[PDB]
RNA sequence: AGGACCGAACCGACUAAUGUUGAAAAAUUAGCGGAUGACUUGUGGCUGGGGGUGAAAGGCCAAUCAAACCGGGAGAUAGCU
RNA sequence: CACAGGUGGUCAGGUAGAGAAUACCAAGGCGCUUGAGAGAACUCGGGUGAAGGAACUAGGCAAAAUGGUGCCGUAACUUC
RNA sequence: AAUUCCUUGUCGGGUAAGUUCCGACCUGCACGAAUGGCGUAAUGAUGGCCAGGCUGUCUCCACCCGAGACUCAGUGAAAUU
RNA sequence: GAUGUCGGCUCAUCACAUCCUGGGGCUGAAGUAGGUCCCAAGGGUAUGGCUGUUCGCCAUUUAAAGUGGUACGCGAGCUGGGUUUAGAACGUCGUGAGACAGUUCGGUCCCUAUCUGCCGUGGGCGCUGGAGAACUGAGGGGGGCUGCUCCUAGUACGAGAGGACCGGAGUGGACGCAUCACUGGUGUUCGGGUUGUCAUGCCAAUGGCACUGCCCGGUAGCUAAAUGCGGAAGAGAUAAGUGCUGAAAGCAUCUAAGCACGAAACUUGCCCCGAGAUGAGUUCUCCCUGACCCUUUAAGGGUCCUGAAGGAACGUUGAAGACGACGACGUUGAUAGGCCGGGUGUGUAAGCGCAGCGAUGCGUUGAGCUAACCGGUACUAAUGAACCGUGAGGCUUAACCUU
C-alpha cells in the first residue's frame, strides 16, 4: 500500500 | 562464382620464415561431384547442385538413391547448390577439386554456428548487468524495462529478449587463403570459421572482392 | 585429427634441446632493426613449460635493470633461433609461479646434481 | 499476476488438447518364451532375446 | 552449456556421488548382479570396470590402489582372486545392463547390471 | 591495460615517483592504454627538488605493463609492474633525461626515438 | 577492586540478504551488542479501564490500546453511500 | 499443522585447545514422510579470477581483508 | 553552527576537478549562559569527512559447485473472475 | 469502493526545430578556420569531482558529447538517496497542545502472469494420390559510425605567418559477428603438498570429515582481456543545388516541350529468416497397376486380400537441446561405454636396498597415477519383428498424341 501525500 | 563444400577439420597454426604466426582453419574439401545442373529453360535459374563425401548405402533412401543414379555419382553427405555466372558451365557427374581456389586470394565461408541453447539477454545481446549489491533484489541480470507505459501500451516487434542463441547459418567474409594443398584436398584459411569441428562448411570466392 | 597432426609435424623443429622447469636457459631470438637482422640473448629461469606439439611454449623469467621480465617463447617459432641450458635446477613443481613473489636470496634455485 | 476474466470451457479444452497420452506402439514377443514385453526390456519372468537373463 | 562433458551429476554433490558409487561398486562385486536405476547403472560402468582391469595384474601396489577406491578388503580379495583371472581374456565390457521396467514407488526406470560371466 | 585510477611507476628521472592515470586519450569510450599509448596523468608522489611537483597534470607514454605485449609470432613479454615516461603536455616530448628499466619495441616510432636511445635494454 | 577488559552459555536485536499466498501473523542465515551486573531466570503473589504500569516510545495491560475485553442501554444516531 | 519458532533444572567421555568455543569421535541417537531424471535462461547459497583497484554508489552497502601465542616497540592528547 | 533565508557566502586546506568535510572571517534572516553557555580525556552496533590495506562494488563480466526453475510419476492450493 | 512520487539503474522507441559525419547557396569566403541559411534522421551522439538531485559548476576527453515526445518513457523490472506517517532535536512562531516547500539524525517497496504484446520453440491441419530432397524469393529483419598519420604537396593560396580542395595508402577508437590455433580465466569429475581428528588390528600405506578442510598446479569444454572478419565499393531514381537548349514575352530566362549532373536519406548491392506467399509456387527422383458386395446410385458405404516408397516408435547417443525439435548410429555396426596405444597434466608412486641416532635423503625412477582429448578395437549395449502410411489418384475446358 503506497501513499501520495 | 562457384564454390565447394568442405568439412571443418579444426584449427592450426602456420609459421612463416619472417617469424609471423598465421592462425588458419583446416578445411577438408574432397572431390565435389555435380549431381544436377539447373537450366533457365527448365528451372528459371542457372545453378549446379553438388554432393561431397560418401554415406553408407544402407541408410540411403530409395528416392535419394534414384537421384544420384541419374547423374552416375556416388551418394554423398548431402546436396548443395551454387548459382552460375554468365560464362560458367558444368556437366552432370563432373568432379570439382580444391584447385578451383588456387587463383583465389579471399573466400567466403558459411556454416552453422555452435549452439548455445537458451541464452539470456546478457549473453545474447550484451545487455549490461544491474548492480550486484546496493539493495538489488533478484534483478542482477534480468532484462529490465521493456516498454514505455500506456502510450504504446505494448512491446515493439524485434525487442531484444532471451531466447535461442547460435545453431544458425553464419557467414564470415574476406578470409585470406593462406594455402591450397590439392594433393591432400585441403584448404587453409586465415582466422576462425563458424561451427564446431567436423561440421559441414561451404566455401565461396569473396563476393566483397 | 590425423590431418592436423601431419600438418603440424612437417613444421616442428628437430633441434629443440631437453630442459625442465628451474633450469637457467639462454635463448637466442631473431630481432630486426631496419633491413638488417640480429640476434639478442634472453637468459633466465624456466618457470613454466607447456607441451602441445607445434604449440608448445615455455616461460623464461629474468631480472633486468631492477625490473622482473617474463617472456613466453613459442618454442617452434622461427623467431627463436636456438635454446641453450646454462644451468640445471632442482625443483619439485612443474610451475614455479611462486618465484614471482621472491627476489635475491629467497629466489635461489638449488642446482640439480644428478 | 491474476486473471481479469474467467476462462471458458472452450479455452480449457484447447489447452488440454495437448495433454492426451500416447499408448505404446507395440509389444515385442520373446522368440522362445513367447510373451509380450516392452522392446529392449526383459519379460516378466526374466527372459530377454530368448535367454533367461534373470534367474527369477 | 554441456559441450563435450562427461559424468552425470545425479542430483548429488561430488562427495555423496563418490561415496554412492563406492558402495554400489562393492555391491556389484559382492553380488554379481544388482538392481538399480538405469542412469545409475550407466555411470557404474565407468567405476566398476576400471577396477576389474586394475585387477588384471596382481601386485601389492595394485591391491592398495583397489583398496583406496573400494575401502573393503573383502572386495579387494574378490577382485584380484576371482574376477581378475576370470576376465583375463576379455578386452573390456565386463558388465551388462538389462532394463527391467519402472520402479513402483516413483516410476523411475530400473535396469539390472550384472557381470557378463555370471553363467554357472 | 591501463585505465583511470591506475597507479604507474615512473621509468625516467623527471622526479616523479608514481602517477595516476586520469584519462586514456586517442578515442571516445576508449578504456585501455597499452604500451606506446599516450595517457593523461596526475603526479601523486614526487621527490623534492625535482623538475615536476605533486599535483601536476601532464601526459605520459606507457612503456611497461603487467598484461604484457603481444608479438607477431604469439610470444608475450610481461613485466612485474606498470611504468610510464612523462611527456611535455604541449610538445609530447620526454621530460626526464634518462630511462629506467627495460623498454619494449612497440615504441620504435619517430616520436619515441628519444626513449629508445636512452633505454638501457632494447 | 571494577555498572573494568576479551570471549561461550545466557539475555539482547545494529547491518545485509532471503522470505513477504513465508518454514514463521516478525523468523532464518552470515556478521553484531552486553555478558559480576541498573545482570539474567524459574515458581508464586500484588497493582484493573479515564484506571494500572511506564529509565517516557502515547509504550505496554492475553497477536486488540490517544482509553482493554465481554454483556447490556441498542434496532444509539447517520441531512451520507 | 507431524510448524526451520518458544520452553526451567540435572548428567558433562576421548584427541587437539585456555575453554561448556571449535574440529573429528565414544556411549547413545539419527539421515529431518514425495521421489526419479535433465544439467536452459533466470533466482537463491557458495568457490575462483587476467589487468586495473572504489573508477561502484546517496554511502566502501555487500564482499574482500585483519585474526593466535610469547618477545621487541609504541605518538599526540590525558581527568594521570 | 543539529541554528544562516539570501547561499554552493568569502578566504585557506585537502582533490586533476570538493554544494560535503576541516580551518578561518562575522554581513548571528532567526546562538547565548541550569527549558544551561563554552570546552573536555575516555566511551559509542551514533552523524559527517579523509587515508593505507583490501577486494567482482565497478570497468565487464567469465567459469565452476550445490538448492529451485525444466521433464516423468504421486499428491494437490491460492488471490481473481 | 486508489492511476505509487523526484533522481539514479536497466532497457528503450519516435519527431527533426541537426550536435557530429554527408550535399549545397551567400559570405565583410585569399588559404587554414569560421559566420549565416538550405537539403539531409543512415549511423553515431564522454568519463569523472561536488550535490538525493534533474540542472549546474569544475577537471580531462571527443568527429560530436544535439533538442524534444513517449503517464516531465520505464518501481506487477531494480533501487529508495530527496520529498511526504509515527521517534528526536535546532532555529522560529504560539500562553499552550502544536506548527514551519526551514534545517537536522533514524525510518517494512507485496504480487507463482489468465488475456493482449514481445522473445524463443513445438503439435495439428492445410497446400487435392502418397513420399524423400534440393530450390525460386513475394515479403520481413540485420548491418550503414569515425579519428589520426603518410603520399599528392610544403604544391594551390598568401607579402608573410600559415596552409589546401579533389583523389590514394596505412593504422586506430567504438560497435557487431564468429572461434578457441595462440595469450589467459575457470576447471568441487586429473595429480601433488599439508594442518586437526577418526577409522581400516598395528607399522607402513590409504580413506572419511573439517567451505573442495586449507592450498599449489592443471585435460576437455565454456570463455575475454585473447585473434580473425565486417561497415564499403558499384548501380537506379532524387533533395537542396548547379546546368544545357528554349519559347510564352523578337531580348532575357534551368522549364512550359525536351535533355544533363547532384548526398551517409530512398530502391538495390552485402548478411539472415522466408511458399500458412491459403496468391500455400518450381525442379529431380521414389512407391502403389487385386477381388468383390449393398442402395439413400454417389468425389457413396462395407467385407476380404494387400501394407509399397516412406515415416514413426524403441534402443546407443551428439561440440543439438528446458521439454518437443534437430543430427549421427543400430550387427551388412565405431553410436556410447569399456578396452589397447598415444598425447596431456601432475612431478620421481608403492615395495625393497643404501646412508643417517633420527627427521630425512638417495637409488630403482621423469617413476606412478592420469576426467571430458587424439588414433584404434565389437569386449558390453544398440533384436527377428511389430506399428503408422496403401492399392494408379475429381470435374470442366483447351492444345496435342488417335480410331
Ligand atoms: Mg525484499
Ligand atoms: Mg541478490
Ligand atoms: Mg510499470
Ligand atoms: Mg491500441
Ligand atoms: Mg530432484
Ligand atoms: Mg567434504
Ligand atoms: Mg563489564
Ligand atoms: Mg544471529
Ligand atoms: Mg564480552
Ligand atoms: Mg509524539
Ligand atoms: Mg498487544
Ligand atoms: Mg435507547
Ligand atoms: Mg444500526
Ligand atoms: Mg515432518
Ligand atoms: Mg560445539
Ligand atoms: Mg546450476
Ligand atoms: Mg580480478
Ligand atoms: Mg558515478
Ligand atoms: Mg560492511
Ligand atoms: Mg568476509
Ligand atoms: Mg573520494
Ligand atoms: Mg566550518
Ligand atoms: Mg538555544
Ligand atoms: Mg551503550
Ligand atoms: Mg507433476
Ligand atoms: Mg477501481
Ligand atoms: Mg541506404
Ligand atoms: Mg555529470
Ligand atoms: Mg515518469
Ligand atoms: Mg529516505
Ligand atoms: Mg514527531
Ligand atoms: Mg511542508
Ligand atoms: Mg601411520
Amino acid at each position: 500500500m503506497f501513499k501520495a501525500f | 562464382m562457384i564454390g565447394l563444400v568442405g568439412k571443418k577439420v579444426g584449427m592450426t597454426r602456420i609459421f612463416t620464415e619472417d617469424g609471423v604466426s598465421i592462425p588458419v582453419t583446416v578445411i577438408e574439401v574432397e572431390a565435389n561431384r555435380v549431381t544436377q545442373v539447373k537450366d533457365l529453360a527448365n528451372d528459371g535459374y542457372r545453378a549446379i547442385q553438388v554432393t561431397t563425401g560418401a554415406k553408407k548405402a544402407n541408410r540411403v533412401t530409395k528416392p535419394e538413391a534414384g537421384h544420384f543414379a541419374k547423374a552416375g555419382v556416388e551418394a554423398g553427405r548431402g546436396l548443395w547448390e551454387f548459382r552460375l555466372a554468365e560464362g560458367e558451365e558444368f556437366t552432370v557427374g563432373q568432379s570439382i577439386s580444391v584447385e578451383l581456389f588456387a587463383d583465389v586470394k579471399k573466400v567466403d565461408v558459411t556454416g552453422t554456428s555452435k549452439g548455445k541453447g537458451f541464452a539470456g539477454t546478457v549473453k545474447r545481446w550484451n545487455f549490461r548487468t544491474q548492480d550486484a549489491t546496493h539493495g538489488n533484489s533478484l534483478s542482477h541480470r534480468v532484462p529490465g524495462s521493456i516498454g514505455q507505459n500506456q502510450t504504446p501500451g505494448k512491446v515493439f516487434k524485434g525487442k531484444k529478449m532471451a531466447g535461442q542463441m547460435g545453431n544458425e547459418r553464419v557467414t564470415v567474409q574476406s578470409l585470406d587463403v593462406v594455402r591450397v594443398d590439392a594433393e591432400r584436398n585441403l584448404l587453409l584459411v586465415k582466422g576462425a570459421v563458424p561451427g564446431a569441428t567436423g561440421s559441414d562448411l561451404i566455401v565461396k570466392p569473396a563476393v566483397k572482392a | 585429427s590425423n590431418i592436423i597432426k601431419q600438418l603440424e609435424q612437417e613444421q616442428m623443429k628437430q633441434d629443440v634441446p631437453s630442459f625442465r622447469p628451474g633450469d637457467t636457459v639462454e635463448v637466442k631470438v631473431w630481432v630486426v632493426e631496419g633491413s638488417k637482422k640480429r640476434l639478442q640473448a634472453f637468459e633466465g629461469v624456466v618457470i613454466a613449460i607447456r607441451n602441445r606439439g607445434l604449440h608448445s611454449a615455455f616461460t623464461v623469467r629474468k631480472i633486468s635493470n631492477g625490473e622482473g621480465v617474463e617472456r613466453v617463447f613459442q618454442t617452434h617459432s622461427p623467431v627463436v633461433d636456438s635454446i641453450s641450458v646454462k644451468r640445471r635446477g632442482a625443483v619439485r613443481k612443474a610451475k614455479l609461479y611462486y618465484l614471482r613473489e621472491r627476489t635475491g636470496k629467497a629466489a635461489r634455485i638449488k642446482e640439480r646434481l644428478n | 499476476a491474476v486473471q481479469q476474466n474467467k476462462p471458458t470451457r472452450s479455452k480449457r479444452g484447447m489447452r488440454r488438447s495437448h495433454d492426451a497420452l500416447t499408448a505404446v506402439t507395440s509389444l515385442s514377443v520373446d522368440k522362445t518364451s513367447g510373451e509380450k514385453h516392452l522392446r529392449h526390456h526383459i519379460t516378466a519372468d526374466g527372459y530377454y532375446r530368448g535367454r533367461k537373463v534373470i534367474a527369477k | 552449456m554441456r559441450h563435450r562433458k562427461s559424468g552425470r551429476q545425479l542430483n548429488r554433490n561430488s562427495s555423496h556421488r563418490q561415496a554412492m558409487f563406492r558402495n554400489m561398486a562393492g555391491s556389484l562385486v559382492r553380488h554379481e548382479i544388482i538392481k538399480t536405476t538405469l542412469p545409475k547403472a550407466k555411470e557404474l560402468r565407468r567405476v566398476v570396470e576400471p577396477l576389474i582391469t586394475l585387477a588384471k595384474t596382481d601386485s601389492v601396489a595394485n591391491r592398495r590402489l583397489a583398496f583406496a577406491r573400494t575401502r573393503d578388503n573383502e572386495i579387494v580379495a574378490k577382485l584380484f582372486n576371482e574376477l581378475g583371472p576370470r576376465f583375463a581374456s576379455r578386452a573390456g565390457g565386463y558388465t551388462r545392463i538389462l532394463k527391467c521396467g519402472f520402479r513402483a514407488g516413483d516410476n523411475a526406470p530400473m535396469a539390472y547390471i550384472e557381470l557378463v560371466d555370471r553363467s554357472e | 591495460m591501463i585505465q583511470e585510477q591506475t597507479m604507474l611507476n615512473v621509468a625516467d628521472n623527471s622526479g616523479a615517483r608514481r602517477v595516476m592515470c586520469i584519462k586514456v586519450l586517442g578515442g571516445s569510450h576508449r578504456r585501455y592504454a597499452g604500451v606506446g599509448d599516450i595517457i593523461k596523468i596526475t603526479i601523486k608522489e614526487a621527490i623534492p627538488r625535482g623538475k615536476v611537483k605533486k599535483g601536476d597534470v601532464l601526459k605520459a607514454v606507457v612503456v611497461r605493463t603487467k598484461k604484457g605485449v603481444r608479438r607477431p609470432d604469439g610470444s608475450v613479454i610481461r613485466f612485474d609492474g606498470n611504468a610510464c615516461v612523462l611527456l611535455n603536455n604541449n610538445s609530447e616530448q620526454p621530460i626526464g633525461t634518462r630511462i629506467f628499466g627495460p623498454v619494449t619495441r612497440e615504441l620504435r616510432s619517430e616520436k619515441f626515438m628519444k626513449i629508445i636511445s636512452l633505454a638501457p635494454e632494447v
